[PDB]
């Protein structure tokens, strides 16, 4: 599967061959609650933790399944 | 010129105002 991981210059999509292929799309506050915007980090894990005590953390294990609300394949 | 790593800072809010993280020099 592929993974829209926000890591390099643009959204860098990487295919995780091993067992860990889960695409997480977690979010918290990165100036939105402050001034700019919310936090968005997309990666490829094996066990996406459910950190919903304040940060919106989603878990999807499918090719390019971790796209964010602000920017996405338009 | 960019023989380093990859880091990103995406904030939900502005489709045209993403903050990236890459080594300049």
């Amino acid at each position: 599967i592929v993974c829209h991981t926000t890591a390099t210059s643009p959204i860098s999509a990487v295919t995780c061959p091993p067992g860990e292929n889960l695409c997480y799309r977690k979010m918290w506050c990165d100036a939105f609650c402050s001034s700019r915007g919310k936090v968005v980090e997309l990666g490829c894990a094996a066990t996406c933790p459910s950190k919903k005590p304040y940060e919106e953390v989603t878990c999807c294990s499918t090719d390019k399944c971790n796209p964010h609300p602000k920017q996405r394949p338009g | 010129e960019e023989r380093g790593w990859k880091h990103w800072v995406y904030y939900t809010c502005c489709p045209d105002t993403p903050y990236l993280d890459i080594t300049e020099e």
